[PDB]
């Protein structure tokens, strides 16, 4: 099942923590977020 | 008596562009502001809506 939250079960092989989104700001990305894909480019915000 | 039809003239400032029936009308629709200016900007400032 795959829900629209994040997605706790998930295989070894995609167990990684390349979280350089710092060093990545102004560029379009691919990202995977607890289960979420997707293409998108990230902004400083505060919220 | 032509006062509400005309649109007031002010000393000192920006002229105004809409008379007082004119401003009457305009206060009882409800319209958003499509951000013709800085509208991207905004839309990221102010969070969902
Ligand atoms: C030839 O023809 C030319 C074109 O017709 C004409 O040039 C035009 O002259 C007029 C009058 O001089 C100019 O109008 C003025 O525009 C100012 C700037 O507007 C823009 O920016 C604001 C946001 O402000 C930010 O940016 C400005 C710089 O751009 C900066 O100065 C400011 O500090 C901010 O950083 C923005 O809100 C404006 O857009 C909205 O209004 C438009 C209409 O004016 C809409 O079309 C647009 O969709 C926007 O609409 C939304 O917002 C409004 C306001 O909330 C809502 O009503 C609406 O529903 C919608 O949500 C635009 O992008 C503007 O600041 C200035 O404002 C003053 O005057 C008007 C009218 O009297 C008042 O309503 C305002 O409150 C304000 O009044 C007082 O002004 C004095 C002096 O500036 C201030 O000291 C006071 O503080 C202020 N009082 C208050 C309470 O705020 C006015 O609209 C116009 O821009 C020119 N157009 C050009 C150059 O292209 C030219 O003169 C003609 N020549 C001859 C010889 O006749
Ligand atoms: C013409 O009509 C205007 C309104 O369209 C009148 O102005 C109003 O006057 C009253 C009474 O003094 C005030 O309380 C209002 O605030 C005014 N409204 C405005 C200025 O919009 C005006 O008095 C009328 N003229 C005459 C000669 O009767
Ligand atoms: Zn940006």
């Amino acid at each position: 099942q795959y829900g629209t939250d994040t997605n706790s079960v998930c295989p070894m092989q995609a167990l990684r923590n390349d979280t350089s989104i710092e060093d990545k700001l102004d560029v379009c990305v691919e990202y995977s977020l607890h289960g979420i894909t997707g293409r998108g480019v990230f902004h400083n915000c505060t919220s | 008596n032509l006062t509400m039809l005309q649109i007031p003239q002010v000393t000192t400032g920006e002229r105004k562009y809409r008379s007082a029936i004119e401003d009457l009308l305009f206060n009882k629709v409800t319209i958003a502001d499509p951000g013709y200016m800085q509208g991207y900007d905004e839309c990221m400032q102010q969070g969902p809506q």
